[PDB]
């Protein structure tokens, strides 16, 4: 049996994320294919670039404790030379 | 060891591998994927005699 893989369940465009400026167009898996069928590996997800509206206030701020690595973590205490 | 070959394969498809924030990503990545359904149902053993 030539069985096709219905798997293109659309959703709504929900809302732009403004720090991150992507989309997320959804989508699901429904039917794989038990046999030697059509196969369908077509991955779930979808991204947007979108106009940032919000102003992006959220920031992570360098731990307010200790010198600063160049990535982003902290001394803790004993992190030095 | 010199020379080794593919065994097994992890697939993966090619619009989720679009750079994203680019031009056109996001329709470029829907087109593609519209593009790679029609090419993998367009035409097979399942059209043919």
């Amino acid at each position: 049996s030539h069985i096709d893989c219905r798997m293109s369940p659309w959703s709504e465009w929900s809302q732009c994320d403004p720090c991150l400026r992507q989309m997320f167009r959804s989508r699901s898996i429904e039917v794989f294919g038990q046999f030697n069928g059509k196969r369908c590996t077509d991955a779930v997800g979808d991204r947007r670039q979108c106009v940032p509206t919000e102003p992006c206030e959220d920031a992570e701020d360098d731990c307010g404790n200790d010198f600063q690595c160049s990535t982003g973590r902290c001394i803790k205490m004993r992190l030095r030379c | 060891n010199d020379a080794p070959v593919l065994i097994s394969q992890k697939l993966s498809p090619i619009y989720n591998l679009v750079p994203v924030k680019m031009k056109n990503a996001h329709l470029k990545k829907q087109n593609l994927e519209r593009a790679i359904e029609d090419y993998i149902n367009e035409f097979s053993v399942r059209k043919c005699h």
